[PDB]
């Protein structure tokens, strides 16, 4: 019944955003709640932010 | 009864790393200025970054060139890091054309007057074939902050050319900023402090100009803020 077929592959680049699920190797899990600017994040004495 | 901070010695340990000190700080404003400056520096420093790339034989980020080893996507990722200083104009189109076996670094880009390539050693690609030749045009814009590929579509303006390869724009030269307030004991005075701002950047903005521009922006916002028209 099918005359012809056309398949099309889309490549979508999905960026991390709020609501994705992240986990560790030890069973710790969580939802990404908010993405803060680099400034707001705590920073070490040396100045490297977490 | 107050004092004022004057820009005193501004040492540069490396091309990227700079220490800027402010000696005559009254008690209590060490931390206030440290923090305000840190915030503005990290958020608002205007810088240049690669916005788009056109390579001839490549329709989309996923295909591959003959005779090269990095994928097109990885070449884009490498171009994202290219630190370039444009003086007068806002949008420059650099052209990289190299052939033969060898690692094509950023230095091989055709050097235009107004453009300065801060780190010529930055690697771009590795050729693997005597006749393999790559030509491309990298379009670099001026901008502040962070604009992704997906947002820039709003200003599409007839993006019809499928050859155009969008890169996320990290429009920010300041990598790291820390401040240390230490008592600056001057032989005739009781309680004065020095701010030592240690700043690491990709080698585009000079420290003095960064600090000045930050103070400018803060001053403008405080101007607007002080007056209150009910």
């Amino acid at each position: 019944g099918v005359l012809k077929i056309v398949k099309v592959y889309l490549a979508v680049k999905r960026r991390i955003q709020p609501g994705d699920k992240m986990a560790g190797r030890h069973g710790n899990k969580g939802v990404i709640s908010k993405i803060n600017p680099i400034e707001d994040m705590p920073y070490d004495e040396n100045g490297t932010p977490v | 009864e107050f004092l004022k901070p004057r820009l005193v010695d501004i040492e540069q340990v490396s091309s990227t790393h700079a220490k800027v000190t402010l000696e005559p700080l009254e008690r209590g404003f060490g931390h206030t200025l440290g923090n305000a400056l840190r915030r503005i520096l990290l958020s608002s420093m205007p810088g240049c970054a690669v916005t788009e790339v056109e390579i001839d034989g490549v329709l989309h980020e996923y295909s591959t060139k003959e005779g090269v080893q990095e994928d097109i996507l990885e070449i884009l990722l490498n171009l994202k890091g290219l630190a370039v200083r444009v003086q007068g104009k806002d949008e420059v189109i650099l052209t990289l054309n190299k052939s033969g076996i060898g690692p094509v670094t950023a230095a091989d880009i055709t050097h235009d007057g107004d453009v300065e390539i801060v780190k010529p050693q930055h690697v771009i690609c590795h050729l693997t074939d005597e006749n393999a030749s790559i030509s491309m045009r990298i379009k670099v814009q001026r901008g502040r902050g962070y604009v992704p590929a997906s947002t820039r579509i709003h200003s599409e303006e007839d993006e019809r050319p499928i050859g155009r390869l969008l890169v996320d724009a990290c429009y920010s030269p300041v990598e790291r900023i820390a401040y240390n307030v230490e008592a600056a004991r001057v032989e005739q005075r009781t309680d004065l402090d020095k701010l030592v701002i240690e700043m690491e950047t990709n080698g585009t903005i000079d420290p003095e100009e960064a600090i000045r521009r930050a103070a400018t922006i803060l001053a403008e916002q405080l101007e607007a803020f002080v007056d209150l028209r009910d």
